[PDB]
């Protein structure tokens, strides 16, 4: 109490951007502390006055105990060509987990591209899948070929009998078995604590939801006439980027985690189609005010994606946005995608009419993201931070 | 609480009686399971199945299934709900000590923290029938007007109730009127709510309606408050920024 | 196969001739095994494993050629497919008897219920509904020229949907008259509303408005004035005052039914008109209007299922033309619109629809009437418990082939391994559904198929699958991107409210909505939490369809009064100057009062007076049932009162029970024990037989003193031999009516514990069909006068199914006061004679007063001043009351009720005025005069007041409760320092006399010194024997209760073989032990004899009482629903006096056969606590440890 008041610079640091950083001296002690006892004064000085920043000085916690390029590795992209190369061995699968609605096999298809190697890939689900799958997996095994198995969380019980056969079978050097889920607790105990478990999650902004939405859509798609479908495909790529992203925010964002996907993404896109279609009915080009937005509209607030959401509020907050997103305006040259961006300057619509200019907008997107760029205020990032802050003390109690 | 025949009349003091009745229940769990986890520690008791795998859950954090037998946080560590039960049960003490020597009126006149009841839906509920029985009116033309009050012991009215401990999240309540604010939230100092009979009038372009969730996690919705909004502000801005209420933070 | 229908062997004939030769092989074969059944022997038959082999070859080509032809009839009738193998067989095999075909007519169709057929069963002349109304076909099918079951059933398919679009044709044209009019004349549209089918008169209405609003918005699209919309409006809006005139009037219940419907539909048309005027919409291509379900019907086209198109947004379907029957149109709420927007618009995008919220919010309702709308079929597979698995694959085939929908309740309900194969089979056909959307298809041949039954079934494009789920949860993750959900959470309940009160001609339907809304929240969130409360949407519904009758009634019984007189009649001014807040809060009453708790009622009222204030509900007058209820219960001995009078609540009890046998068929009294369940019903029985003349029989049927098998009859597997049961063998003897069972009143009350086990066979039975399906398989139907009546003590293990199909009399302990008991009590001392037997009981019911018989015997003279005497301290505060309150306060062996401790100190205070007779008899000298009486009445009084109260306390409280009555009491209880008063005896004399003057001292001899039939007379053990003589003198089911090695058996069997005329039976009771015991033990010692009377048991031995001493009462165990069967069947034996032969299915009426039992206490292991049904009749006595001076003295 008394450090803090007779402290000048107090007010300014704990106001300041990245106090862990600067982190000053309030503690008392009869002997110079170590540099790991200066880390843990200033990890419980952050903890109780930036609780929000505990995590990054967390993080100086470690680079002070283990280095500092302990995590390094991880944010460089995984490198599976050395880790199924050497560490796997031959009878231990090669567990690729994913988010529910991200896809990881497409990572092993470049690994077998590159590496030369013959892979079968086969999707699980059905009897003739089942077999298929058990077919193939005696012929790589006899014959060192790659095996992948798409979506396996949807049988829980072929996934125990898989683990049993490969206990006692005995590959060649050569083979190399993929399982692909998208992370269920109906995947077994056994299979987990039997293979090789890589955890895939997308990388979060609206950039990259932008991006991943526009890969997905075929270029053919959005290159239909008329020339303003593309546009409106771009708002709805936005719209579905701003939700998701901004899923990541409840309970502030979204009163609930609603599994917003691919699923939505896909009726939005054919409901565009559709409703387009109709309207144009065969013309290059139709006015801005011609377009159907309230049907649009109306059905992706009540059907597309309002399906999910039960709470009014958060069919409210659906509501506002869809009615901000989906006007005429959005055809003009100044129309604002995101108002009142990080306090000042706002992001502005692409003026191109082609699908490759909004995809080159998207791509040339400053990598400086705020919760403003959602609609959220900005200071909603720190509270997703101290709640992350605060979950890791849970988990690290957990481990005691 | 003890019934009588004037009391059970009272749709406030029968709420307020099956939250104690609830909550002495919890009590007694709790402390009893409590007690047992000390005689284990002191080494004079032998540790079962239940209280292994209790003491195993107080010792990671984890909270209890056998507690919480009301809505929580969810996620919630086992001293944030013990901290949180300190307190309602404190309040609990107090509106029981209101009840027996203060008097059935005296309900009506303390202010009440809907974070500290289990089920605040229930108290907005029995004040709204009270003020009806009160006044001779039907209930289902009464409307809740919310008036934040920034005085120390705001005079209460016929028909007003006082509630404490509501927060608001991304907004600043001046003069009974709503600002955008930047500060992670902010708390009500009282609030007046106000059981008034329903009128035609349109609502206006200037007023928004906002949640009051129960807790911060916004699982469980108690009611809703209509507040005029402060200067040029956009309502469509306080549905994106995820303005609301809170009973507890 | 080949032995249950004749017609079989034409259809098959060489798998006839085949069949025949392998049975006979197979039947030499038998033969030869039964001559030598040794295993060695059979082994050792010449060649017998060869031929064994050859007849599973030919049994099983037969079996599969059988399969085959099954599967080629479904094939050629794809709707057989919703009828088992079983049904299918019966259905074709039955092809002369058309007439049994019409039971499997709902399986296959949606509304068709049965075919009406020509005068010789040639020719389908049309379809009928399950309500009566009847589709005639423009050109009948003929079943004489088609013979074949396949060819004429699919004939009258094609027929009844051909009917359909022409009558639909007819309808419209004429309809079409009078939307475009400015007056429609009430005579003519109901004469139009009569003249065609419900569904059909609802399209075409829809049909007429969307053509008037496509036709309006067109013209306005050039003109640019709203007139043609506000003319729209109008028309509506006089079709709707003229609806709500006709719905006033009294109409016969189907064109009620469509009035009601057509008033649902137009109050959404003007409101849909209203929201096209308000938003300003000029063009018919607006999506304003596009959102809209629109109707385009095309008379021309030559195809019938081409001929009226739905379409809603982009989604555009055919009515499929699918007779519905009289289908229950649903108030098209906003959330429902929005359901019929997502799942059109998924339907469409070819993905199925899972609708997903709480239950009871209108999900599978909704779905259905989409469906409905459409002109479709749809199956709704309920996924509780009752689900068909192995039907599910050929029910998925029959919907692929007919184009039907499929709706699963709750599909979350399915266990993990039916919710995978169902899960598989709806993704693969919901696969091959969107196989349907792809563009580049080639449309002119289009075999999409699944793989269904291990078979390519081809998928009709027009049939759809949805799956409604329940969160707290989601869908199974093959079929998640296969179904498009929706959040059904929260329904408009304030509308559907206000459409239906409109719909039953209330003017202030809005108001009563908001009101009865929140009203029935309250009640939802206020009232004790109970099983049997239902507060949801479909109670609210019935709510207001009671409001609408009861508004009505009142119209009705106004007119009839104005017609008597001399006044005017209209329906309109009747309607109008009448309260509708008051027939409200009745309809509500009535429904909700007679389930309400003690507690709750007071809570209903307040809640009721806050949401309608100053509208008060006063109870129907019922005069006559009144003086007929005073009447029989003054016979009955029992207390009557009206209102707030003693005995007020238990008449306004059995007031709504008469209400309730008025209103349903199946009922049930659910009263805690001793709460006056009983007499309720049986006086409501004599009342109604004095008043309507006709004769009332009731049949107390305890369900679980017998099994299943002898309560609803069992058939022999292997000689198929039928055995009626119990309720069986009643509901035969009453349909018969050899002796007139249709003309008298047959009530089938059933008194014992409801579980999910004897109730599922009486489930359709209690439901609407009222119908009993036996496993033999004829069909009971429920006769009219029969009421089916459960009195119960609690619904803990009973389901919501069969409290749903019942009516609700809830007799809280409330209803029974304590001065009533009294009452009765004191009236059947003044009144019957305890000595008089079989002599002057049938004199009771031979004298209506009794005049002249007063003095009737020196017994009841000396009854009659005991209850003179004891009447001062049986009085509202008296003695016996405030003893019974402090006996409350303390604690007991056993959970301690009102009428066990009522009971025992009646038979006390009978035992009394017998010694006072036995003394008068041994002096007839010296009577006994009146102030000795009066003091040893008094004494006896407090004697039984002590042992019946404190009977089951320890020492300790008895002591407690006898320091009570001394600082309670003025009478003089003994003047002994340090003697509890429980230790000293009434003599003959109003004197107290310790009990150790009357315990002798016994010599033992040298041997037998510990013999287990050796009793030393000490204190407790004269005393207790005194309570066994006293309570065994009335023949009540005595039980001695305490810790081991107190000596409860020993006193007994002492005490038991001290009476001279006395059997003792020693029947030691176990977890084991069975109502089959008693059965061996009353055969064992007893004999039935065919009285005229009827049967009667009674022990061999004439001139003697047989005692059944069982041992450990507590022993045997409960079922899993927790109840005891062998105690049922003694609280039976007990109670009714007698039980049912479960081979003659008769009753037995015990004679000279008593119980007594011994038990532990309850909190023993391995020992049950006892029914409160049994421990009302049974005197409980705690027999402690003897103590330091009876243990001195015995040892
Ligand atoms: N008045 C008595 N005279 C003689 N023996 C007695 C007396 N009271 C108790 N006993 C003795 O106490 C024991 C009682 O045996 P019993 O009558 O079988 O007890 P219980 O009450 O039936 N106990 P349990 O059946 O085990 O719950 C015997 O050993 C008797 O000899
Ligand atoms: N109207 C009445 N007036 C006076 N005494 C009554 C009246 N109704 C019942 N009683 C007394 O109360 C006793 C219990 O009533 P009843 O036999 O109808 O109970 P029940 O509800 O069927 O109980 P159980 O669950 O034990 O079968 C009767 O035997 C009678 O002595
Ligand atoms: N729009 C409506 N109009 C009239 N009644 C409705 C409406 N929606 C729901 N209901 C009523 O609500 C009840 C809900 O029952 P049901 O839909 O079968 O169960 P669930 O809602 O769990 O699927 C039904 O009895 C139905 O009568
Ligand atoms: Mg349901
Ligand atoms: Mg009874
Ligand atoms: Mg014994």
């Amino acid at each position: 109490i008394a450090k803090v008041q007779a402290d000048e610079q107090f007010g300014i640091w704990l106001d300041s951007s990245s106090p862990e950083q600067t982190v000053p001296y309030l503690w008392s002690e009869e002997t110079p502390a170590t540099p790991i006892g200066q880390a843990i004064h200033r990890l419980l000085l952050i903890q109780a006055f930036r609780p929000d920043r505990l995590l990054a000085m967390a993080h100086m916690f470690v680079s002070t105990n283990l280095g500092e390029s302990f995590m390094s590795i991880m944010e460089q992209p995984l490198d599976l060509t050395h880790i199924v190369g050497t560490e796997v061995k031959p009878n231990t699968p090669v567990l690729m987990c994913s988010v529910p609605g991200y896809d990881a096999s497409g990572h092993v298809e470049d690994l077998a591209a590159e590496q030369n190697t013959q892979i079968t890939s086969i999707a699980i689900g059905s009897a003739e899948g089942f077999n298929q799958a058990d077919k193939a997996i005696n012929t790589a095994v006899k014959s060192g070929r790659w095996v992948m198995l798409k979506n396996v969380h949807l049988a829980p019980g072929w996934l125990m009998q898989l683990e049993k056969k490969l206990h006692s079978l005995q590959p060649h050097a050569c083979f190399r078995l993929f399982l692909t889920m998208e992370i269920n607790p109906k995947v077994p105990v056994n299979l987990l604590r039997a293979g090789r478990i890589f955890v895939f999650e997308p990388p979060p902004g609206v950039k990259a939801n932008m991006l991943r939405t526009f890969s997905s859509i075929p270029v053919s798609r959005i290159c239909k006439s008329p020339n303003e479908r593309a546009r409106l495909y771009f708002l709805l790529a936005w719209f579905h980027a701003i939700i998701q992203e901004r899923l990541r925010y409840a309970p502030l964002g979204w009163s609930k985690k609603y599994e917003f996907g691919e699923s939505d993404l896909r009726s939005a896109c054919d409901t565009v189609d559709t409703w387009l279609d109709d309207t144009a009915k065969g013309r290059q080009n139709i006015s801005p005010d011609k377009i159907p937005w309230s049907a649009l509209k109306t059905l992706m607030a009540q059907s597309i994606y309002g399906g999910r959401v039960d709470n009014e509020f958060d069919q409210r907050l659906l509501n506002t946005f869809l009615e901000r997103l989906f006007t005429t305006r959005s055809f003009d040259s100044e129309f604002k995608l995101a108002c009142k961006v990080d306090g000042h300057k706002d992001i502005q619509m692409p003026d191109g009419i082609r699908r490759e200019e909004f995809v080159q907008w998207v791509e040339l997107l400053p990598d400086t993201q705020t919760p403003s760029w959602l609609g959220l205020p900005n200071n909603a990032e720190r509270v997703l931070l101290t709640t992350q802050g605060v979950d890791m003390i849970s988990k690290m109690l957990k481990m005691q | 609480l003890k019934r009588t025949v004037e009391n059970i009349k009272d749709p406030l003091f029968r709420f307020f009686e099956r939250e104690v009745k609830m909550g002495a229940k919890l009590l007694q769990d709790v402390r009893q399971d409590l007690a047992d986890v000390v005689q284990v520690c002191e080494g004079k008791k032998k540790q079962t199945n239940y209280l292994r795998t209790l003491i195993n859950e107080l010792v990671k954090g984890i909270l209890p299934r056998s507690w919480s037998h009301y809505t929580v946080p969810a996620g919630m560590t086992v001293i944030q709900w013990v901290s949180d039960f300190s307190e309602r049960i404190k309040q609990l003490q107090n509106i029981s000590l209101a009840a027996a020597s203060g008097g059935a009126k005296e309900l009506k006149n303390i202010h009440v923290c809907l974070g500290g009841l289990f089920v605040p839906e229930a108290y907005i509920t029995a004040t709204r029938q009270y003020v009806a029985q009160a006044n001779s009116w039907s209930l289902e033309e009464l409307c809740l007007e919310v008036n934040v009050t920034t005085s120390q012991g705001a005079t209460l009215d016929a028909c007003s109730f006082g509630v404490t401990g509501l927060k608001l999240q991304g907004a600043t309540c001046n003069n009974n009127k709503l600002s955008l604010s930047n500060a992670i939230s902010t708390a009500l100092p009282l609030t007046q709510l106000r059981w008034v009979k329903q009128t035609n009038t349109e609502k206006k372009a200037s007023v928004v309606t906002l949640p009051v969730y129960l807790n911060f996690t916004r699982a469980d919705l108690i009611f809703t408050v209509d507040f005029e909004i402060a200067t040029k502000e956009d309502p469509r801005s306080f549905y994106e920024r995820g303005v609301a209420v809170l009973c507890t933070e | 196969i080949f032995t249950g229908s004749a017609d079989i062997k034409h259809l098959l004939p060489v798998e006839t001739q085949r069949f025949q030769s392998i049975s006979t092989e197979f039947l030499a074969l038998m033969k030869k095994v039964s001559k030598s059944p040794l295993v060695m022997d059979v082994l050792n038959i010449q060649g017998v494993q060869r031929s064994l082999e050859r007849l599973a070859d030919l049994l099983g080509k037969i079996q599969k050629a059988l399969g085959e032809y099954l599967e080629r009839e479904r094939s050629s009738f794809p709707r057989f497919y919703f009828v088992g193998d079983e049904d299918l067989l019966e259905i074709i095999g039955n092809s002369k008897n058309v007439a049994k075909l019409q039971k499997h007519f709902k399986k296959m169709f949606a509304g068709v219920s049965s075919i009406i057929l020509n005068e010789d069963n040639s020719v389908v002349l049309g379809i009928s509904s399950r309500e009566g109304e009847e589709v005639m076909f423009k050109t009948p099918v003929s079943i004489t020229e088609h013979p074949k079951i396949n060819e004429w059933l699919t004939l009258v398919e094609k027929e009844m949907r051909v009917t359909l679009a022409k009558l639909l044709a007819e309808s419209v044209t004429e309809v079409e008259i009078f939307g475009k009019a400015t007056s429609i004349d009430p005579n003519t549209y109901i004469t139009w509303i009569d003249k065609y089918q419900a569904q059909l008169v609802v399209l075409s209405a829809q049909i007429a408005w969307s053509e008037n609003v496509e036709t309006a918005l067109s013209s306005m699209g050039g003109g640019g004035d709203a007139a043609p919309l506000h003319s729209v409006l109008s028309n509506v809006e006089v079709t709707l005052n003229v609806l709500a005139d006709s719905v006033l009037m009294e109409q016969p219940p189907l064109r009620r039914r469509k009035l009601e419907h057509l008033i649902t539909e137009l109050v959404h048309q003007r409101d849909v008109t209203r929201s096209l005027i308000k938003s300003k919409i000029d063009n018919a291509k607006s999506f304003e209007w596009l959102s809209q379900m629109r109707f385009y019907f095309d008379p021309k086209q030559t195809d019938v299922l081409q001929q009226l198109s739905i379409q809603m947004a982009n989604a555009k379907f055919n009515y499929g033309f699918e007779y519905l029957g009289v289908q229950d149109k649903l108030v098209q709420t906003p959330l429902t619109d929005r359901c019929y927007l997502t799942m059109t618009q998924a339907l469409e995008a070819r993905l199925g629809g899972s609708p997903f919220g709480p239950a009871g919010t209108g999900k599978t309702e909704s779905v259905k009437a989409l469906g409905h709308q459409l002109g479709r079929f749809v199956l709704v597979f309920n996924c509780d418990e009752t689900f068909d698995f192995q039907a599910m694959g050929r029910i998925f085939v029959g919907l692929c082939q007919v184009g039907a929908w499929g709706c699963f309740d709750e599909f979350n309900r399915l266990e993990e391994r039916m919710l995978s194969a169902v899960s598989q089979q709806v993704q693969c056909i919901q696969e091959a559904l969107r196989e349907h959307s792809n563009p580049n298809y080639d449309k002119t041949s289009a075999p999409i198929t699944c793989e269904l039954l291990n078979k390519q079934v081809k998928v009709s494009p027009d049939m759809a699958i949805f799956i409604t789920m329940n969160p707290g949860s989601n869908l199974p993750d093959n079929l998640k991107k296969l179904f498009r959900s929706l959040a059904m959470t929260k329904p408009d309940r304030q509308l559907i409210a206000q459409v239906m009160l409109y719909s039953q001609g209330f003017r202030t339907a809005e108001v009563l909505a908001n009101k009865i809304v929140p009203f029935f929240k309250l009640c939802d969130e206020q009232l004790s939490s109970q099983s049997h409360y239902d507060f949801g949407l479909r109670a609210l519904k019935s709510v207001l369809v009671s409001a609408g009758n009861v508004k009505r009634e009142r119209i009705q019984k106004i007119k009839r009064e104005k017609e008597e007189r001399g006044e005017a009649v209209d329906e309109g001014e009747i309607a109008e100057n009448l309260p509708e807040q008051e027939i409200l809060i009745q309809s509500v009453c009535e429904t909700m009062v007679p389930k309400l708790v003690a507690e709750d009622i007071p809570l209903l009222f307040s809640l009721l007076s806050d949401v309608f204030p100053g509208v008060q509900y006063h109870r129907g007058e019922m005069t006559a049932l009144r003086e007929e209820l005073k009447k029989v219960c003054q016979e009955m001995y029992l207390t009557y009162g009206d209102g707030e009078e003693v005995g007020g609540m238990w008449v306004e009890k059995v007031l709504q029970l008469y209400q309730i046998t008025q209103i349903n068929h199946g009922l049930m009294m659910v009263g805690p024990s001793g709460s006056g369940k009983s007499m309720a019903w049986r006086v409501l029985l004599k009342a109604l037989e004095r008043l309507e003349g006709v004769e009332g029989v009731a049949h107390i049927i305890d369900p679980k003193a017998i099994s299943k098998d002898h309560l609803y009859g069992t058939l022999d597997p292997n000689t198929r031999e039928w055995t009626d049961g119990l309720f069986t063998h009643v509901l035969r003897k009453i349909i018969d009516s050899v002796r007139g069972e249709l003309q008298k009143r047959q009530w089938i009350v059933f008194d014992g514990d409801v579980d999910p086990e004897w109730v599922e066979n009486l489930n359709s039975v209690l439901d609407d069909n009222k119908l009993l399906t036996l496993p033999n398989g004829e069909r009971l139907s429920l006769p009219p006068n029969v009421r089916i009546m459960f009195e119960v003590q609690d619904l803990k293990y009973a389901t919501l199914a069969t409290v749903s199909r019942c009516g609700m009399v809830w007799f809280s302990e409330d209803v029974l006061s304590t001065d009533m008991i009294f009452n009765n009590f004191l009236a059947r001392l003044r009144s019957i004679p305890l000595d008089e037997g079989e002599d002057e009981a049938q004199r009771r019911r031979k004298g209506k007063e009794d005049e002249g018989e007063e003095a009737a015997s020196p017994m009841l003279q000396i009854q009659r001043d005991a209850a003179t005497i004891m009447q001062p301290y049986f009085t509202s505060n008296g003695l016996v009351t405030k003893a019974l309150e402090h006996a409350f306060q303390l604690e007991h062996i056993m959970d301690l009720t009102r009428l066990r401790c009522l009971g025992s100190l009646f038979s006390m205070l009978h035992q009394a005025c017998r010694n006072v007779a036995q003394y008068n008899a041994n002096h007839p000298d010296f009577p006994m005069q009146i102030e000795q009486l009066e003091r040893y009445i008094q004494r006896y009084l407090v004697y039984a007041i002590l042992w019946s109260l404190s009977g089951d306390s320890r020492l300790k409280m008895r002591a407690e409760l006898g320091e009570y009555i001394r600082r309670i009491t003025t009478v003089p209880l003994p003047t002994a320092p340090n003697i509890p008063i429980i230790d000293y005896e009434v003599s003959i004399s109003g004197e107290w006399s310790p009990w150790q003057a009357k315990v002798p001292q016994i010599e033992v001899e040298t041997h037998k010194v510990a013999a287990p039939d050796v009793v030393v007379p000490t204190l407790d053990t004269v005393r207790h024997e005194a309570l066994l003589y006293t309570w065994l003198a009335e023949h009540k089911p005595l039980v001695l209760c305490g810790p081991p090695g107190s000596g409860k058996t020993m006193t007994l069997f002492s005490a038991l073989r001290a009476l001279p005329d006395m059997e003792v039976v020693g029947l030691n009771f176990s977890s084991a032990t069975t109502p089959e015991l008693l059965l061996k033990t009353f055969d064992h010692y007893c004999e039935y004899r065919r009285t005229p009377n009827g049967v009667v048991l009674a022990p061999v031995q004439l001139g003697k009482w047989l005692v059944l001493f069982c041992d450990e009462i507590n022993l045997p165990d409960m079922d899993k629903y927790g109840t005891q069967r062998v105690i049922s069947f003694i609280r039976q034996m007990v109670e009714h006096g007698g039980f049912y032969r479960t081979s003659d299915q008769t009753w037995v009426k015990l004679e000279r056969i008593q119980f007594v039992g011994a038990c532990n206490p309850p909190t023993d292991p391995g020992r049950k606590p006892l029914s409160h049904r049994f421990l009302r009749h049974v005197p409980v006595v705690y027999v402690d440890y003897p103590g330091p001076a009876s243990l001195t003295q015995i040892y």
